[PDB]
């Protein structure tokens, strides 16, 4: 057991990329205000 | 022992087909009852998007809430998921769809900061190895109002400072009972677009205490409004593709037991024949 | 068989033929009746061997 | 001959790993053929995934297929064989779709077919 | 001689019990199996886990099996028996893990055992 033991001391015992392209930019819908007052 | 197992396997997949229908019916009924709370939440959603935006025409548009934060670092997006698992693919278009919006934040220098909501995200998350900032779980199928309001005071207080520079949401947006879409929105900064006049010589507004205090205040129960909707939009889209997986799945077990019972027969007859053979060969090699 | 020393017959004088033998799964039942009336030991299904 | 004394450790290893890819993915069949992909475990999917990609890359078009399809036969090298299916169960094409691993030969018949499909090894 | 006129209506009532209580295990099995059991009711979930300690508790170290698993063999009288299972239909012991009822005697070896690995009952 203890031979076991001493043993286990010396023993030597990341996000996957998916590959997945990006999203279009115009599909990220915003939520907005909808200001009714012309100031562009 | 063929034919015992044959006929154990019908039975199990008559059971599984009889299960499989019963849960098709149920999901109908709670489909209805998700329409019903969709339909019931819109008006108010309705009355403090037009009450802010009459306070936006005379407001000081500076809330950090609304303004595009130079640099960004970090982004948070909410990830709304399922508990139970007897859907089809609900859960896997939330995760593409959150995937693409990833990659399109990495396509930005933004690291995602990742807040999941169900349990099903959190398995598809922890074996990814991603660190998930929060979690909420329990209510994918029944949520209250007070849910949607814990899950957006953590997301704009993780805003407003470790902090993030906006806010995204991937849910079901549920549309027509026969197609439900993964959806990425932006729920912060809001973008302020000035759509028109609409209003010239209009009766003034009076605001008490002022416009700006009353729009900073009604902000975050906006955004909080706004994710109360989307999680009752995923409830119902939830419940459609349950019905619509067990359905299917009612279909597939009722063709095994077609199969099986196929099967059965034929090698019910094919020991009935070399029975017989074995008897007469014997009465043959007596003859 | 018949039809198939029909069919031959114009077959090997440079005529082409088209034979259809409407089914030989009900062939296949007789010639397993006239064997089992023979005593002939049957096999697979309690067809003969042939 | 399928023994690492006659074939090699790494042919036999990667054989090995594939007949247990594919003997799990057919342990998982019956589930999968009443209720599908979803509801298995995000291990088990990544290993049916990994598993149909390996049973459609053992397919090939072979020199006898022309007569059938009109498309050549291929050839290709043991070494690259034991390559390739080491990729495959090591998951360096889990992106690529299920088809674009059909009637092929090597690996550069697999990226031509997956640029074809818009994919990338 | 499983007649309420011969072994008493308390040994009967528990023995019915038992039977049905296996008999719906044995029904929700390849529901189990299939769909998880998480899809269950909680009656059926309840009755499960009753039925996995029933099922195990019907198991015994005999006395002529020491030879193949090194443990001694046990006794245990019919009333103990009868009151051991009808408080395992009743659920007095849903709380004590699955082990602790595999292979022992009476109440007391299941006393024993489930504090064996941290329990009482």
């Amino acid at each position: 057991t203890e031979v076991i033991k001493n043993f286990k001391k010396g023993f030597a015992a990341v996000v996957p990329d998916e590959h997945v392209e990006a999203l279009d930019e115009d599909k990220l819908a915003k939520e907005a205000v909808k200001v009714k007052k012309p100031a562009p | 022992a063929t034919l015992r197992e044959l006929r154990g396997r019908i039975r199990s997949a008559g059971s599984i087909k009889k299960i499989t229908k019963a849960q098709e019916l149920i999901a109908t009924s709670r489909i209805a009852r998700a329409q019903a709370r969709l339909e019931s939440a819109r008006p108010y959603a309705f009355e403090i998007t037009r009450m802010l935006t009459t306070l936006a025409a005379e407001a000081a548009l500076d809330h950090p809430l609304l303004v595009e934060r130079p640099e960004p670092k970090r982004a948070g997006v909410l990830v709304v998921s399922s508990d139970r698992g007897l859907c089809g693919a609900y859960n896997a278009n939330i995760f593409r769809r959150s995937e693409e919006l990833f990659s399109l934040l990495r396509e930005a220098g933004k690291q995602p900061v990742l807040y999941v909501v169900g349990r099903k995200a959190q398995n598809y998350y922890s074996f990814r190895n991603w660190n998930i900032t929060e979690s909420w779980m329990g209510f994918s199928e029944q949520p209250t109002y007070e849910n949607a309001a814990e899950i957006a005071s953590t997301l704009v207080d993780a805003f407003l400072l470790e902090g993030v520079d906006e806010l995204h949401i991937v849910y079901t947006e549920f549309k027509s009972m026969l197609s439900q879409s993964a959806e990425a929105h932006r729920i912060a900064p809001m973008v302020v677009e000035y759509v028109e006049e609409d209003i010239g010589p209009r009766t003034l507004y009076s605001f008490e205490p002022d416009a700006t205090m009353l729009f900073e205040s009604l902000l975050p129960r906006y955004l909080t409004t706004r994710v109360y909707a989307a999680l009752l939009e995923s409830a119902a889209s939830e419940l459609a593709s349950r019905q619509r997986a067990m359905k299917s799945a009612t279909d597939n077990a009722d063709d095994l037991i077609k199969a099986l019972t196929l099967m059965a027969n034929r090698e019910r007859q094919a020991q009935i024949t070399q029975e017989i053979s074995e008897i007469v060969g014997g009465a043959n090699a007596l003859a | 068989y018949t039809g198939s020393a029909i069919a031959q017959h114009w077959m090997y004088e440079g005529k082409h033929v088209l034979i259809i033998f409407d089914d030989l799964t009900k062939q296949a039942e007789a010639y397993r009746a006239i064997s089992l009336l023979l005593r002939r030991p049957p096999g697979r299904e309690a067809y003969p061997g042939d | 001959i399928l023994d690492p004394s006659v074939v090699g450790d790494e042919h036999y290893r990667v054989a090995q790993e594939v007949i247990r890819i594919l003997q799990r993915y057919k342990d998982l069949q019956d589930i999968i053929a009443i209720l599908g992909i979803d509801e298995l475990s995000e291990e088990d999917k990544q290993l049916v995934n990994r598993a149909r990609r390996i049973e459609r890359f053992l397919s090939q078009n072979m020199m006898a297929a022309e007569q059938f399809t009109g498309q050549p036969g291929s050839t290709v090298p043991v070494k690259e064989t034991i390559e390739a299916f080491d990729r495959l169960c090591k998951g360096d094409f889990d992106h690529v779709p299920e088809q674009a691993f059909f009637l092929i030969g090597g690996l550069d018949d697999l990226a031509k077919k997956a640029e074809s499909l818009g994919a990338k090894l």
